């Protein structure tokens, strides 16, 4: 009263995942999501810029994102102040396509509580997930800790919703992303990052297709925050 | 069933702007 913070003070910012699923087996139907690449450039120089280590892999299986962040809270990370994890692809709410076909972002997760990664603890774990969480479309208008402690997802879009995209600019929470970061994402906390990064999704961007039933619509992003912290990449 | 939602569940819709 006032409280603050989350150290920073470490030789490393902390580890940044980036998945990029763009091509999905025939099996599952899903289309090719043209323009991601584009996303995971963009967010590739972004987190780089602000201080992660970041690693993309591209068209992972369900098994191979499991194995991937499960080896990531096997890591060691007493030097690192924060993980991120970006993920790139097609879901569905509580899901996430893999190449393969579906996983529950739960078990993604799962690997970092409290007290399966200690190196991690009362350190911020974040997690940006860029996929449906659903099909529909928003058409207009006028000392001991919980080991679930101090997550941080920011979903590209609210629960049941689907996630626009552009082919050639990206997808629209990206895109807003990535603009916010570049201009302060050295100079405000997440949560007023994250809220600024809601405002353009929500201010400019209106989809526009040919077909009417997809014209105009709108959306909105979803933060969802268990961060018992401000959060600042500048010591 | 619906085309237009053949599209969307297969996350082919996109925002063409």
């Amino acid at each position: 009263v006032p409280t603050y913070q989350y150290n920073m003070n470490f030789e490393k910012l902390g580890k940044c995942i980036i998945i990029n699923n763009k091509n999905f087996d025939k099996v599952t139907g899903m289309g090719v999501r043209n323009g991601t690449d584009k996303d995971a450039e963009a967010l590739f120089k972004c987190f780089r810029s602000l201080g992660f280590d970041v690693i993309v892999y591209n068209d992972c299986s369900c098994a191979k994102m499991q194995d991937l962040l499960k080896k990531a809270s096997e890591e060691d990370h007493t030097n690192a102040a924060c993980f991120a994890c970006i993920l790139l692809s097609h879901g569905e709410e509580n899901v996430i396509y893999g190449k393969d076909g579906v996983t529950p972002i739960k078990d993604l997760t799962a690997h970092f509580r409290g007290d399966r990664c200690k190196t991690l603890l009362e350190k911020p774990k974040l997690f940006f997930i860029q996929a449906c969480r659903g099909t529909e479309l928003d058409d207009g208008i006028q000392y001991k800790i919980p080991v679930e402690a101090d997550f941080l997802f920011a979903y590209s879009t609210v629960p049941g919703y689907y996630s626009w995209r552009s082919p050639g600019r990206g997808s629209w929470f990206v895109q807003a992303l990535c603009s916010i970061l570049e201009e302060h994402g050295k100079d405000l906390e997440i949560m007023q990052i994250l809220t600024r990064v809601n405002d353009r999704v929500a201010r400019h961007f209106e989809s526009q297709s040919d077909d009417p039933h997809f014209h105009e619509k709108k959306q909105i992003p979803c933060v969802v925050s268990m961060l018992t912290k401000e959060l600042y990449f500048s010591q | 069933e619906t085309h237009a939602d053949y599209l969307l569940r297969t996350g082919q819709v996109v925002d063409i702007s």
